[PDB]
RNA sequence: ACCCGGUGAGGCGGGGGGGCGAGCCGGGCUCUCGCUUCUGGCGCCAAGCGCCCGGCCGGCCGGGCGCGACCCGCUCCGGGG
RNA sequence: GCGCCGUUCCGAAGGGACGGGCGAUGGCCUCCGUUGCCCUCAGCCGAUCGAAAGGGAGUCGGGUUCAGAUCCCCGAAUCCG
């Protein structure tokens, strides 16, 4: 067979997979960040409830460590109410806060009703 | 318009349809027309000469 | 007392060279089978100017002979060279101007 | 039946003519530099004026010899791992109800029984690595009286015992079937290497220049035959 | 055995066998890492004074020490 | 050994073969050459030939190998040493 | 000795893609993907960092707060995948 180029380059070797004989960690961690961990407590202000009254949104306190879509999925999950959109703002007091946007087919002064805040 | 924007445009806009549209111009191109014929034809007659050449030879 | 300045200048950093807008190393063409036995023509794509040299130096197009691609090399302008001037490189070359 | 529209298309590889075929280049390859290096202990091996105990071993124990000394090795090759534990079964047996000869192996077992007297061939394998492991034994084997060959390979001498490699093989005792043909190995191998051993005790070895560099010798010193031939007429 | 022999054979540096040796190993060695491994003892009888046994689990590194 | 330079370590050294010159009787020899100089063009991923092989009905459709692109070698070529 | 020098220099520095072949699961096992192996093809330039004034696709008008708006709300768009 012949050398094509004056080079030499390493040959490609087979090389195989991780076939463990005994997982490292005897069960997965489990998920703590739930949806009743992500979702502290809404605000009562009367900002947040000028909010509510008006934008149809609703004004939550979320763990720092959560994601627009994780925010999402906890509000669908924890109340049944689909969302349009989330804004999201971390506080100087170190809080994120989540704006909320609700789907219009739900009132956001029925959902706040059922919730308790008022 | 800016590089980027031209993934946003269509084809032609972005060529003309000649052969080395939109990347050579047309005085360049019918020279360069020229030149790749006549530099081939003097080929020919390079050829032809030495083929004489072996002929008188 | 001091470290003197030619002594300070050896160690860089203020004192380095400025190589900032300069082109490239102005080389001739690598040996090759056609430099050593016959020539090779390259073309004078255009003659610039270099920072920090009076000379001009000459991108020069080279077709190499082992690929289909084409080297540009940048030698130093002898005087008279053009733009769109055949450039010959080898054992076998003639004897004229900027013709190595 | 021919088509006028099949063209013979030649290149012409002339020199900036056309681009160059992917022609065959191992000669100019940048190899790694473990290769580098085992080839260029081999071009030292040639170009160094080597000492005649390692000289020696270049001298190998030729084809159809090394086939008749392979011939015979493989009757008294040593039990195997299984075959020992088979023999231990029927001894095992024997009990619930003269050892046979084989070849003695490794540089200690077989220079102990060289100076005994109890080896009766010695073979050397010609590629062992650390040299000076076996750069004495020709020379003891000399001294004892016994015969000693050279084979190529440590690997096929280490084949005939079940492993690797192996630097010595010795022959204690042989059967009465196979006994006339170590007496016509022992006679072959006796007369090439212990009975003109002192030639191998002169010969130093390598010294041999490059075949470029050979050529350009051969060159000038052709040239000068010529031109001084050339005069006289 | 064969090592009182590889033994005082590796005390005649000075001559012409070992001399090569010496030379082409040296040449060898150098052309190395300044760290790297032995596959096995490059003398055997001197490991083996020294407390090696050629079993699994003991190793051998050739290294190299600038010198002065 | 050791050092320096170049390179994507790409045609190094012998030898065949081919052509062109000088000298003797179509022949042996020494040496030179080995394919690109009128132009700001193009140039890769083989044409051709030779021998094998596979599926379908001498025809059809997909494959292989060698020439093409000379052989052999122990330092990648060079310069020091 | 903690480490240092050095950044392409004394490196087997490629884990990728078009096609051809082998098999294996999945879907009205059609045809396509998911792979695992083989043949082929493959340059680049040195891992990485380094600009809230450099390069860098694409959002504007109106209304709203005690304090935020090209970010919310209404209305018009638009870029990339
Ligand atoms: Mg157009
Ligand atoms: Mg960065
Ligand atoms: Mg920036
Ligand atoms: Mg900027």
């Amino acid at each position: 067979k012949i050398r094509t180029s004056p080079t030499f380059r390493r040959p490609k070797t087979l090389r195989l997979r991780r076939q463990p004989k005994y997982p490292r960690k005897s069960a997965p961690r489990r998920n703590k960040l739930d949806h009743y961990a992500i979702i502290k407590f809404p605000l009562t202000t009367e900002s947040a409830m000028k909010k509510i009254e008006d934008n149809n949104t609703l004004v939550f306190i979320v763990d720092v460590k959560a994601n627009k879509h994780q925010i999402k999925q906890a509000v669908k999950k924890l109340y049944d109410i689909d969302v349009a959109k989330v804004n999201t703002l971390i506080r100087p007091d170190g809080e994120k806060k989540a704006y909320v946007r609700l789907a219009p087919d739900y009132d956001a002064l029925d959902v706040a009703n059922k919730i308790g805040i008022i | 318009v800016r590089p980027k924007v031209l993934m946003r445009l269509s084809k032609t806009k972005k060529h003309v349809s000649r052969a080395y549209g939109g990347s050579m111009c047309a005085k360049c191109v019918r020279d360069r027309i020229k030149r790749a014929f006549l530099i081939e034809e003097q080929k020919i007659v390079v050829k032809v000469l030495k083929a004489q050449a072996q002929s008188q030879k | 007392g001091r470290v003197i300045r030619g002594q300070r200048k050896g160690a860089g950093s203020v004192f380095r060279a400025h190589v900032k807008h300069r082109k490239g190393a102005a080389r001739l063409r690598a040996v090759d089978f056609a430099e050593r036995h016959g020539y090779i023509k390259g073309i004078v794509k255009d003659i610039i100017h270099d920072p920090g040299r009076g000379a001009p130096l000459a991108k020069v197009v080279f077709r190499d002979p082992y690929r289909f691609k084409k080297r540009t090399e940048l030698f130093i302008a002898a005087e008279g060279i053009h733009t769109g001037q055949f450039v010959y490189c080898g054992k076998k070359a003639q004897l004229n101007i900027g013709n190595v | 039946v021919v088509n006028p529209l099949f063209e013979k298309r030649p290149k012409n590889f002339g020199i900036g003519q056309d681009i160059q075929p992917k022609r065959d280049l191992t000669r100019f390859v940048k190899w790694p530099r473990y290769i580098r290096l085992q080839r260029q202990r081999a071009i030292l091996y040639k170009r160094l004026k080597v000492p005649p105990a390692i000289n020696q071993f270049t001298q190998v124990l030729d084809r159809q010899t090394a086939t008749q000394l392979l011939k015979l090795a493989h009757k008294y090759r040593p039990e195997t791992k299984q075959e020992k534990k088979q023999r231990l079964l029927a001894r095992a047996e024997k009990k619930a109800a003269k050892r046979p000869p084989v070849l003695r192996a490794g540089v200690n077992t077989v220079t102990t029984l060289v100076e005994n007297k109890k080896a009766q061939l010695v073979v050397i394998a010609h590629d062992v690595d650390p040299i000076e492991l076996v750069v004495f034994l020709p020379a003891l084997c000399r001294k004892m009286g016994v015969p000693y060959c050279i084979l190529k390979g440590k690997a096929r001498l280490g084949r005939l015992v079940h492993r690797k490699t192996c630097t010595t093989v010795a022959f204690t005792q042989v059967n009465s079937e196979d006994k006339g043909a170590l007496a016509k190995l022992v006679e072959a191998i006796r007369t090439n290497y212990n009975d003109r051993y002192d030639e191998i005790r002169r010969h130093w070895g390598g010294n041999v220049l490059g075949p470029k560099s050979v050529a350009r010798i051969a060159k000038l010193e052709k040239a000068k035959a010529k031109e001084l031939a050339t005069k006289l007429g | 055995g064969a090592y009182k022999y590889i033994q005082e054979l590796w005390r005649k540096k000075q001559s012409d066998v070992m001399r090569f040796l010496l030379r082409v190993r040296c040449w060898q060695y150098r052309q190395l890492s300044a760290l790297h491994r032995a596959p096995r003892p490059t003398r055997p009888d001197k490991a083996r004074r020294l407390g090696y046994k050629a079993k699994q689990g003991y190793v051998i590194y050739r290294i190299r020490v600038r010198r002065g």
